[PDB]
């Protein structure tokens, strides 16, 4: 199923956060990291399409980071997808849709 | 630096992307329409992020600029910034910037954002003493000596560089928020000076000694994920902590955590813990992560009435029933344990993520009303029956029951055996020590879909 070996906490970030940026939100994890290295990426609006790069993921460690303060009455939500590959480029997981809620 | 006579925008701003912007910013229909110096003087802020800008030639003529965002461009050269001394704030992350000497005299700066460039030498920062926020992650900095007089700093990152030596932080006693993650940091003794630290992030380093943190009593967030921590006795002094990340270390003794009752997130996965009794008064937890340890008795967890997120995967757990107390669980992970009876999970009305693969689960009926599930996992169960006596015609009951309450027919059956509900029947000529069977059955509960699968071993006497 879509779950696969995904392990991911719910994601909601306050608007007007203080630096320093980038700021860690959650660590995205595949439990297939037990068979070998997994490499992490994200796609979606806020990620690879406008506004690009509001969210980034560290490609060894799966740290999902916001790179600037958010404003709730501009975009109150964001939908991304996570991705896990092996050294070989192979998907070890089915991309997971991630909801990021901007909070008070 | 100033234009005299009306001049086409596209002749001040040589960048296609940037003349396009400055056309609008200055209020003009065409990139060729002229502007004078007075037009240019009135631009005091500029948001030119994410415009694919390759050059900022021309920005020197905006002498009254106080605040700029050119993040997420393709800038390398930033020399047109040299004389813009009224600048107070620069956001310039995610460029291809190598040389920052043009910043050297931008003495009025309070905010300087340079992460994701290719910067090595930060010596041009040294005179920027009005700085209170500085961000330098994801560059190639080995030496932070140039931060030593930056004694107005409050917020400071240089995660993901190659800085071992934190000595140059010693006098930055104004710091409140620091990130030193992914560096080659072993020795955090200097951080003992940073008495005003409220947030410290130091993931993916080589820190084994945390006694420097002891007098850092204003810390409310600490992340020491992926270190070589074992003795965390020091943490018992940090009573303001609300967010503690200690995953991927060597920690077994949690008693120093017991009094840290303001914690709402604790991460402790991939450690060496068998005892979680020190955790039981932390009733304000919403997130707890306890995966990849040595757990068996998780009964201390029943106290933690507020948890919405719990990880428990890769332990030695048989009795899952303490979690049934935790009425507000939305995501539960226990892949790779020894759980059989999942019926206590019945009282988890709010569960969305149920991750229960590689356990000893034969019966899904008690999960039938868990209809908010949107992510499910149940594959690769296994169990070994108590042995039964070898007979040439030995037979055992299929016990594997789907969520509907119907038995799932075996997928395969060893030794040429065969099935007629409910029974599996072998036809075995000579003694054999064991027979087996597999099952594999796609299933959806609410909206979470998995394959429920397993291998059942039957030893024979
Ligand atoms: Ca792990
Ligand atoms: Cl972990």
């Amino acid at each position: 199923g879509p779950l696969g070996s995904w392990v991911i906490p719910p994601i909601s970030c306050p608007e007007n956060e203080k630096g320093p940026f980038p700021k860690n939100l959650v660590q995205i994890k595949s439990n297939k990291d037990k068979e070998g290295k997994v490499f992490y990426s994200i796609t979606g609006q806020g990620a690879d399409t406008p506004p690009v790069g509001v969210f980034i993921i560290e490609r060894e460690t799966g740290w999902l980071k916001v790179t600037e303060p958010l404003d709730r009455e501009r975009i109150a939500t964001y939908t991304l997808f996570s991705h896990a590959v092996s050294s070989n480029g192979n998907a070890v997981e089915d991309p997971m849709e991630i909801l990021i809620t901007v909070t008070d | 630096a100033t234009i005299t006579q009306d001049t086409p925008i596209n002749q001040i701003f040589t960048d296609t992307a940037l003349a396009e912007k400055m056309k609008t910013v200055l209020g003009k229909t065409n990139v060729t329409d002229t502007v004078s110096q007075t037009d240019l003087d009135q631009v005091t802020t500029l948001q030119a992020d994410r415009l694919g800008i390759k050059s900022i030639d021309g920005v020197e003529y905006l002498n009254n600029l106080t605040q700029i965002n050119f993040s997420n461009n393709q800038l390398t050269d930033i020399t047109p910034l040299k004389n813009l001394t009224k600048l107070v704030d620069i956001l310039m992350n995610n460029n291809q910037i190598a040389d920052i000497t043009p910043l050297a005299n931008l003495t009025n700066l309070t905010g300087l954002t340079l992460f994701n460039n290719q910067i090595t030498d930060i010596d041009p920062l040294k005179n920027l003493t009005n700085l209170n926020r500085l961000e330098l992650s994801s560059n190639t900095i080995s030496d932070i000596s140039a931060l030593s007089g930056l004694t107005s700093l409050q917020q400071l990152s240089f995660s993901s560089n190659q800085v071992t030596d934190l000595k140059p932080l010693a006098n930055l006693t104004t710091l409140e928020r620091l990130d030193i993650s992914s560096n080659k940091v072993s020795d955090i003794s200097v951080l003992a000076k940073l008495t005003n630290l409220e947030s410290l992030i130091a993931t993916n380093n080589q820190i084994s000694d945390i006694t420097p943190l002891g007098i850092l009593t204003n810390l409310d967030e600490l992340s020491l994920n992926g270190n070589q921590l074992k003795d965390i006795g020091t943490l018992a002094s940090l009573t303001n902590l609300t967010d503690l990340d200690l995953a991927n270390n060597q920690i077994s003794n949690l008693a120093p955590l017991s009094g840290l009752t303001k914690l709402t997130e604790l991460k402790l996965g991939a450690n060496q813990i068998s005892n979680i009794s020190p955790l039981a008064g932390l009733t304000a937890l919403t997130n707890l992560e306890l995966n990849e340890n040595q757990l068996e008795d998780i009964s201390p967890i029943s106290n933690l009435k507020n948890l919405t997120y719990l990880t428990l995967y890769f332990n030695n757990i048989s009795d899952i029933s303490p979690v049934s107390s935790l009425t507000k669980l939305q995501r539960l992970f226990f892949y790779n344990n020894k759980v059989s009876d999942v019926s206590s999970l019945a009282n988890l009305t709010n569960i969305n993520w149920l991750s229960a693969g590689h356990n000893q689960i034969s019966d899904l009926t008690p999960l039938a009303n868990l209809t908010r599930i949107t992510q499910l996992g149940l594959n690769d169960q296994a169990w070994t029956n108590a042995p039964v006596n070898y007979k040439a015609n030995v037979s055992i009951p299929n016990t594997v029951k789907n969520v509907t309450g119907a038995l799932i027919a075996p997928a395969t059956i060893s030794d040429g055996g065969s099935y007629t509900e409910p029974d599996i029947t072998w036809n075995l000529p000579s003694y054999t020590n064991e027979v087996s069977y597999t099952f594999s059955q796609p299933v959806t509960i609410g909206k979470g879909t998995t394959t429920f699968s397993g291998t059942v071993t039957q030893p024979l006497k």
